[PDB]
RNA sequence: CUCCUACGGGAG
RNA sequence: UUCCGCGGAG
RNA sequence: GCCCGUCACGCCAUGGGAGCGGGCUCUACCCGAAGUCGCCGGGAGCCUACGGGCAGGCGCCGAGGGUAGGGCCCGUGACUGGGGCGAAGUCGUAAC
RNA sequence: GACAUGCGCAGUU
RNA sequence: CUCUUCCUAGUACGAGAGGACCGGAAGGG
RNA sequence: GUGCCGGAAGGUCAAGGGGAGGGGUGCAAGCCCCGAACCGAAGCCCCGGUGAAC
RNA sequence: GCUGAUCUCCCCCGAGCGUCCACAGCGGCGGGGAGGUUUGGC
RNA sequence: GCCAGGAGGUUGGCUUAGAAGCAGCCAUCCUUUAAAGAGUGCGUAAUAGCUCACUGGU
RNA sequence: GCUCUUGGUCGCGCCUGCGUAGGAUAGGUGGGAGCCUGGCGCCGGUGAAAUCCACCCUGGCGCGGCUGGGGGC
RNA sequence: UCCGUGAUAACAAAGCGGUUAUGUACCGGAUUUUUAUUCCGGCUAUCGGGGUUCAAUUCCCCGUCGCGGAGCCA
């Protein structure tokens, strides 16, 4: 089953603007584009659910992270049809690193999100309830799945690392299991569950998102049908 | 520098200078005070140091410091040098050994005293 | 031609534009020239000069049976004073400047005739027939003369305006004659 | 170089 | 220290 | 704001300098002690046990001394050259 | 550097 | 022609501190 | 300042050119005389360079 | 050579200095001479 | 020549440390009585003796 | 001999003249009341007035007299 | 002596008949930290007389002085 899915149309990406030390992760170079070796894929998809699913069982949470418009959408679908935080928006900076601080403002969402039911709004004047009501329009549309535990992960997954290296550093300064779906034109080493394969052509990113939010629903019971993922999709 | 060149050129040895020539690495040189004048402070200070110089036993001509409040030496008092550079006053390297020959100590000087060649009074 | 020939002046009107313009000489060492006032002449011209006669309030019944068109007095001194344009011609004799109201608002103005005891006479020739023309800077001479009425009557050119050789130092020739006007002009010998 | 002398020589 | 008889003393 | 160099004044070391003083050494030749060694010991002396020894004579070496001409270093020198340092003197403004 | 006296030691300058 | 040194005497005089008259020798230039 | 070199302008300048005008004579024509303007070189004045020219 | 201002010399007077004391030794201001070595005059 | 008293208040002021003639600068009086000595004079620490400026006999 | 080119002179021939008021690039004093065949002319002011005729000052131009210089053939 | 030629204010230097050029040096006053500069303004004139002209530094005459040239008396 596994196989013939990515042997479909979801692997070989970038080409000629690569990294060498991802070089163990390639096939070959068809016409151009680097051909990513699937066969080792598959091995290394292994150990990586290997410990998702050592997690998904343990009661712990993931945050899933794609602020790229070639894989945001599905990544926001896939995290509340888990449960499992995420960030589809600009990952702001120090998020994981100033948590505590980030939170702040998670804790100003309800802040007005209470404000928003209530007699309160009688009065208030033109020049506020635009601003308020504008100043949240903003804040929820950052922490939309940055909310939900308020607690750090345990660890993270990732479309593509180098596009949100910055929000990995983080992670890596943090202590914390980062896992990620990269392509060839990202480095290996400071990732800790690599899931090799290409980060932009949507139908690679769906397939592994997938498989990997059931895989984290396989450890709680409610086995069902895939979530909508066609829709435009080619 | 390679080993090869160590072997033939080789480390230099310092060798530094005497910060102060009273002769055969002498504690002290005597002499007799040639002039005794009063310069001026050097950078940023004002005031009236006494310095005197002197004719060392070995032909040598050099200023010499004196210490304390007021003192008594003239155009031909014999004296000792100590050696000891007034940092502040371009040449003065050497102080007078007060209370010594020529040099009188200092009068009612009651604190540090065995610096001044000043007695130890009694109290009564 | 010979000495002049003064009906050789033969179109216009009545030709009175008749003049003598003979060159001349500058001022020989500190000199000049002046016309003798009312220079004589053998002739009258036949003309009813505006004699203007310096008088008073009391020379108004003879001042103008003179030989004057009109005369007037002191009640003019001031009174024509008051109009750059409301201003012959005497002068009070002696030493009396005149030149009060005809020192200032320029014309022609100098020597008149003497008489204290009356502007008018039978005595009262020479006062409307010959008159100046001196020095012009530039070359003075220039005179004038009767009409196209004389034959050598009016040869008075000569030992008149001619004859008026009597003020010059010495340092050339006064010459170069030359008579007529208003039509053109011929000459000969002095 | 210093000394002694009986100023003739000697001494350390 | 012009010490007592190297050994002692000053 | 900072900052340059001349100039003036004071103190110190220091180069050049007609030169003047002293120390070390090298070369050469002249005199040349003591002494060793080498000749001789003749027409002179002393001793003998006749071989010989001493005294004395001559020579080489020779401390030093003299004269001469070099080399190396130190001191000092009218004046002269720059250099260092010294709370508030002069002239201008090179540099940031 | 120079040395009184007693026998290098001690002592003088 | 003149100098020096020596004996009278380092005695007359003399706080002195040096030093003679008179008289007699012997060398010099 | 002097010398020398350079300056087809000006200033001054001798013969000579020129003749306004005047004089001596004769009866006269004439013969003779002085003579202003103005035209007139080099030189000098004037303008400028020049020191291994004074 | 004459002359002798200049000059060299000495002299009269004597202030005043010398513990006292015109003069042991000095001599003010001033005066008189001598000599012919200086410089000059004729 | 010689005898002699070689009178007393005089030993007065500056300087005195000593003018008290006998250091020098100022006085120059009186006097009892043989007169007189404003005692010119050798000195010395000023004083302390002689000398005539005073006269009997011979 | 022959050209080319420039001066100085007397002629003569036409121009030449831009103070401030002001019909505007008024030269000077004179004649002057009309000549051109359409401007008068005072104007009102200006130190001084215009049409036209003159003789003339300043400078220039153009043919002629008489003298001069420089270039070529 | 004779011919010509220059001339102004403390000094320098102008205006080929139509009413106080101008510069310096000097005295102000503005601006530049000071100074120099710069600006603004003020200066005991037309070498002295006398002429011509409606009008003059300008043209005429006489004098003084400087300039330059020719003769003077012998």
């Amino acid at each position: 089953v596994k196989e013939l899915l990515e042997a479909g149309v979801h692997f070989g990406h970038e080409r000629k603007r690569w990294n060498p030390k991802f070089a163990r992760y390639i096939y070959a170079e068809r016409n151009g584009i680097h051909i990513i070796d699937l066969q080792k894929t598959m091995e290394e998809l292994e150990r990586t659910f290997r410990f998702i699913e050592d997690l998904a069982m343990r009661g712990g949470t993931i945050l899933f992270v794609g602020t790229k418009k070639q894989a945001q959408d599905i990544v926001r679908m896939e995290a509340e049809r888990a449960g499992m935080p995420y960030v589809n928006q600009r990952w702001l900076g120090g998020m994981l690193t100033n948590f505590k601080t980030i939170s702040q403002r998670v804790h100003r969402l309800e802040e007005l999100e209470a404000l928003f039911a209530s007699p309160e709004i009688e009065e208030r004047p033109k020049k506020e309830q635009v601003r308020l009501k504008h100043e949240l329009e903003r804040l929820q549309k950052y922490l939309s799945g940055f909310r939900l535990l308020k607690r750090l992960p345990d660890a993270i997954f990732v479309v593509d690392p180098t596009k949100e290296a910055i929000a990995v550093r983080e992670a890596r300064k943090l202590f914390i299991p980062v896992i990620a779906l990269a392509d060839t034109d990202s480095d290996p080493d400071l990732v800790d569950y690599i899931i090799p394969g290409n980060d932009d052509a949507i139908r690679s990113i769906q397939l592994i998102l997938s498989r990997a939010v059931d895989l984290i629903i396989q450890a709680r019971g409610g086995v069902v049908e895939p979530s909508p993922s066609y829709a435009l999709v080619q | 520098p390679t080993i090869n060149q160590l072997v033939r050129k080789g480390r230099e040895k310092v060798r530094k200078k005497s910060k102060v020539p009273a002769l055969k690495g002498a504690p002290f040189r005597r002499g007799v005070c040639t002039v005794v004048r009063t310069v001026t402070p050097k950078k940023p200070n004002s005031a009236l140091r006494k310095v005197a110089k002197v004719r060392l036993t070995s032909g040598y001509e050099v200023t010499a410091y004196i210490p304390g409040e007021g003192h008594n030496l003239q155009e031909h008092s014999v004296v000792l040098i100590r050696g000891g550079r007034v940092k502040d006053l371009p040449g003065v390297r050497y102080h007078i050994v007060r209370g010594v020959y020529d040099a009188a100590g200092v009068k009612d000087r009651k604190k540090s005293r065995s610096k001044y060649g000043t007695k130890k009074p009694k109290e009564a | 031609k010979v000495y002049t020939i003064d009906e050789a002046a033969r179109t216009a009107k009545f030709d009175e534009t008749v003049e003598v313009h003979a060159k001349l000489g500058i001022d020989p060492r500190r000199s000049d020239q002046n016309v003798r006032g009312t220079v004589s002449l053998p002739h009258g011209l036949g003309k009813q000069v505006r004699v203007l006669a310096i008088a008073k309030g009391e020379k108004i019944k003879e001042a103008e049976e003179a030989g004057a068109d009109y005369v007037g007095g002191e009640e003019i001194i001031q009174k024509i004073l008051d109009g750059w344009m409301d201003f012959v011609m005497g002068a009070v004799g002696s030493k009396l400047g005149r030149i009060l109201g005809p020192r200032g608002l320029n014309p022609k103005a100098g020597t008149v005739g003497f008489n204290i005891g009356e502007i008018i006479r039978e005595i009262k020739a020479g006062r409307i027939e010959f008159r100046n023309d001196k020095t012009g800077a530039i070359h003075a001479p220039v005179g004038k003369a009767s009409f196209p009425p004389e034959k050598l009557a009016d040869n008075i050119r000569a030992f008149i305006r001619a004859l008026e050789a009597h003020k010059p130092e010495g340092a050339k020739g006064t010459f170069l004659r030359s008579v007529y006007v208003t039509t053109t002009m011929g000459p000969s010998v002095r």
